């Protein structure tokens, strides 16, 4: 319900478990069905989003970290500076993400305390 | 989005685009 509830992650519908026994606070989205899984790490999330209350929607994003090690280039190896990529996960209430959000956020914030 | 016009909305498409906000 809080650190677990079933989203849809690009289009499959899954299963999301945010869990705090592991190496830095994880979320797991595992479908449905147990063929796919999509881990994410809250320590390499900048950012986690939610939809608002102004949103017509119920979704997730938890936004990792942008690589900044090695900035990247284009074609010509001129340079570009990379947009953080980010984890979406489609629910379909708005309290269950308010719940797996205000799970996540917890972490992240207790990671910004520790950044 | 795109830009190379008035009023344009670069940048701003792929920030808004997520629809969603942070709880910080």
């Amino acid at each position: 319900p809080s650190h677990s509830g079933a989203a849809i992650f690009e289009k499959v519908s899954g299963i999301i478990a945010i869990n705090e026994d592991v190496s830095p606070a994880e979320l797991t989205w595992r479908s449905t069905d147990g063929d796919k899984v999509h881990t994410v790490v809250l320590s390499t999330i900048d950012k986690l989003q939610a939809t608002p209350a102004s949103s017509e929607k119920m979704m997730l994003r938890l936004i990792g970290k942008v690589d900044e090690s090695k900035k990247r280039k284009d074609n010509e190896g001129n340079e570009v500076v990379p947009k953080p990529q980010r984890h979406m996960f489609s629910f379909n209430n708005r309290t269950v993400m308010d719940n797996i959000k205000m799970t996540l956020q917890q972490i992240i914030s207790r990671y910004k305390d520790a950044d | 989005g795109g830009g190379g016009y008035d009023v344009e909305m670069e940048s701003e498409e792929e920030s808004d685009d997520d629809g969603f906000v942070e709880v910080d």
